[PDB]
């Protein structure tokens, strides 16, 4: 999510600068750390899904805002339903041609072809209100975004006034989400590293104690000893060539 | 094609729409004349039976 | 939450384990096993609202939608009315009033996401506008809940 | 073609408005152009104007074109099968069964009096049912010739088998 | 002439709908007429059946 | 047949469309993906004027 690449660097020791800091000199309460991460994570995954959902709606609607406006002008009958218009974006005027051929040859001469430049090409076919099913099969099979009204905000007259107000609700909703996302990225970026290091040591602690029976039949000597709090720092700094030295 | 060519076809479009509809509309009103007579004979035969 | 975490990290002595398990069962059992309709009506009426184990579940809402209807989802409508009321009267970011808003907003997302007819209710009552202000109103949980409250509404208006 | 005609010619059917004009050599009447200009005057032009059909709607028109196309390939298919069965039988001529004048009357000549033939097809009937009748007729004929040949091929196997039993 | 043409096309479609609706309006009227033109034949039979009674 | 069809395409094709008349001598047939199609089923190029060719 954060757009951050994998951090490993493999430290349990408190001697070093980064050691002291990303790994506490305090003890390890395994429950506490798990909890710290679980709750933030629940918010974050919910957040990302939302961001994506909101972003796709805003993007569709922003694109087709202008589409319906252009189509209304090509004169007040595209807020109504006296005739059928097919609004649509297509990326190539080339594909527009092939559709025009299919159209003329085989369904007669019944299109009004108008076009507007987008950043795509805005194509307009206009057809009867009884032969609408037949235009869709043509449009769909060559892939065009030719729907009768590309906006789903049809529900008052003018239709464009409803489109404008959902684009108004969308644009701010999106803003807030992004704001929530940044601060949270900032906030747990540092923590994510510090927790990663913590966990490595938890996996080790269990292993030292023996958490399954293979660990018992692996090292048969288990000894006990006392290292005071300060010296504890230098004890993990060295590691032997076979020794796993417990912190706290 | 050119706007002119597309306007020749436009003219053709409203020609089609109008012609199939006049053709439809003649059949539609011809069923309406068969229906007038037939309904009229049916009301009458029912009623004279009652009067009888 | 504290008990559930404990259950994974048990202590060597058996008796300790027994106490962790027995306590875990009563707390959890007790809240869910009360009727869903009862809990919802009881909180809204008294005006004191707080999240709880079955009060945040998707199921709670699913069962309770139909029941609401008496005058076009009259109970749900009273809730939207409560969220609206709190913000305007007595201001916002006063301890009491702030607890209710986050809860009220959690409840309204689930209901809306569930039934598309709810969209009319936000518009008629005038709750839809109140939510837009709530994005702007301080505290992370409040703007978080408002964003969720908005995204559920949007999805049915424009797909 | 040069063996798939022996008394036929090959045909192009075209329809134009009565307002159409040629731009190959302007100023000419469409009728005059076909005779004089089209491939060195060698063109034999015949009338093929067929009268009106009832047409119910704009939607239904579209559906008619669909039927005309498929059936026409299907009938073309059916002629392919019949001709294949005649060759199979060892019926080959220099003027038949690979050309075959329609009813023993040259092919360009048949088309010249084809001004909508009536065999149970009527010019005051509805268009849809006529399309179906023509296609039904051909299909039934197609099944008949196929079915009879199947029995012919099977019958030949019995004779062949039996000839070895009597001496072989 | 682009939006002048579309509006003619648009008008073309209304004229077609009106042509169709006119034929449907005819039938509707013809349904009321069938009752009207049947009411005149019936009441002339009614007073004849009374005439031959006034005789008896 | 070919030379005949070409003299017709050039003569009458203009009515169909100014860009839709190309020179062709012999039946052009396409069937590669949905970018090239020729048939009465589906097409993206065809005869600009109405023409069917009949061969026995």
């Amino acid at each position: 999510k954060h757009d951050i690449k994998l951090y490993e660097g493999d430290t349990d020791k408190y001697l070093d600068g980064s050691g002291e800091l990303y790994v506490p000199p305090s003890g390890s309460v395994i429950d506490d750390y798990v909890r710290n991460a679980s709750y933030l994570e629940e918010r974050l995954i919910q957040m990302e899904d939302a961001t994506d959902q909101i972003e796709v709606q805003k993007n569709d609607l922003e694109q087709y805002r202008f589409i319906l406006q252009s189509g209304d002008e090509f004169i007040a009958a595209a807020i109504g339903a006296s005739v059928n218009y097919v609004t649509g974006v297509i990326a190539r005027d080339k594909v527009a041609t092939l559709e025009q051929i299919l159209w003329r040859v085989l369904r007669g001469n019944l299109f009004f072809k108008t076009v507007e430049i987008e950043q795509n090409a805005f194509i307009v076919f206009s057809h009867g209100d009884l032969i609408i099913k037949r235009i869709r099969k043509i449009a769909e099979s060559l892939d065009a975004n030719l729907y009768d009204v590309d906006s789903s905000n049809e529900g008052r007259s003018q239709q464009l006034a409803k489109v404008n107000k959902n684009l108004s609700d969308l644009y701010t909703v999106l803003k807030t989400t992004s704001t929530t996302l940044e601060s949270e990225l900032y906030a747990i970026a540092k923590e994510l590293d510090s927790w990663f290091q913590d966990v490595t040591r938890e996996k080790a602690i269990f292993e030292i104690l023996n958490k399954s029976n293979y660990d018992t039949n692996r090292k048969i000597l288990i000894a006990e000893g006392w290292i005071p709090r300060d010296e504890l720092a230098t004890l993990q700094a060295r590691l032997g060539e076979m020794i796993a030295r417990l912190g706290i | 094609l050119t706007p002119n060519q597309v306007n020749d076809e436009l003219n053709k479009m409203q020609a089609f729409i109008r012609k199939e509809a006049e053709e439809k509309a003649k059949e539609i009103q011809l069923k309406a004349d068969q229906e007038y007579e037939i309904e009229k004979t049916n009301i009458v035969r029912n009623e004279t039976n009652n009067i009888d | 939450p504290t008990v559930q975490s404990l259950s994974e990290r048990k202590y060597s002595d058996e008796e300790l384990r027994q106490d962790i398990s027995n306590l875990k069962e009563i707390l959890e059992n007790e809240y869910q096993e009360l009727t869903s309709f009862d809990e919802y009506v009881a909180e809204l009426d008294s005006k004191l609202l707080c999240w709880s184990p079955p009060h945040v579940d998707n199921g709670f809402w699913s069962d309770n939608i139909d029941e609401f209807k008496k005058d076009n989802y009259k109970i749900f409508r009273q809730l939207i009315e409560l969220l609206q009321a709190k913000v305007r009267n007595g201001d916002v970011n006063a301890k009491q009033e702030k607890i209710i808003i986050q809860v009220a907003l959690n409840d309204i997302t689930h209901v809306v996401e569930l039934l598309p007819e709810s969209i009319d209710v936000l518009d008629k009552t005038g709750g839809k506008a109140d939510i837009m202000e709530l994005l702007n109103h301080s505290d992370s949980r409040v703007k978080y809940e408002a964003l969720k409250a908005t995204q559920a509404i949007i999805g049915y208006t424009f797909k | 073609m040069a063996t798939a005609l022996y008394t036929a010619n090959d045909f192009i059917l075209i329809s134009l408005p009565q307002n159409a004009q040629p731009v190959t050599a302007p100023g000419s009447k469409t009728d005059s152009w076909f005779n004089e200009t089209l491939i060195g005057g060698r063109a034999f032009v015949s009338d093929f104007k067929i009268p009106e059909f009832k047409i119910g709607s704009l939607d239904t028109l579209i559906v008619e074109s669909e039927e005309l196309s498929k059936v026409d390939n299907q009938i073309g298919a059916s002629i392919g099968k019949i001709i294949e069965i005649l060759q199979g039988l060892n019926e080959t001529s220099t003027n038949a069964y690979r050309t075959l004048p329609i009813n023993n009357m040259p092919v360009p000549e048949y088309l010249e009096n084809f001004q909508w033939q009536t065999r149970k097809f009527k010019l005051d009937k509805s268009i849809k049912d006529l399309i179906t009748l023509i296609s039904n007729e051909s299909s039934q004929l197609d099944a008949d010739v196929r079915a009879t040949y199947a029995n012919y091929n099977s019958a030949k196997t019995n004779l062949a088998a039996a000839e070895r039993k009597k001496t072989g | 002439s682009q939006k002048n043409g579309i509006a003619t096309l648009l008008q073309a479609e209304k004229e077609a709908h009106e042509i169709v609706s006119k034929a449907r309006k005819y039938r509707q009227d013809k349904l009321k007429q069938a009752k009207t033109d049947a009411a005149k034949e019936i009441d002339s039979y009614k007073i004849q059946k009374d005439k031959e009674l006034k005789e008896f | 047949l070919s030379k005949c069809k070409s003299e017709l395409i050039d003569a009458f094709g203009f009515l169909g469309g100014n860009a839709f008349m190309k020179d062709k001598k012999g039946k052009i047939n396409k069937q590669d993906t949905s970018l090239h199609q020729y048939a009465s089923l589906v097409d993206t190029e065809y005869e600009p004027f109405v023409m069917y060719i009949i061969n026995l």
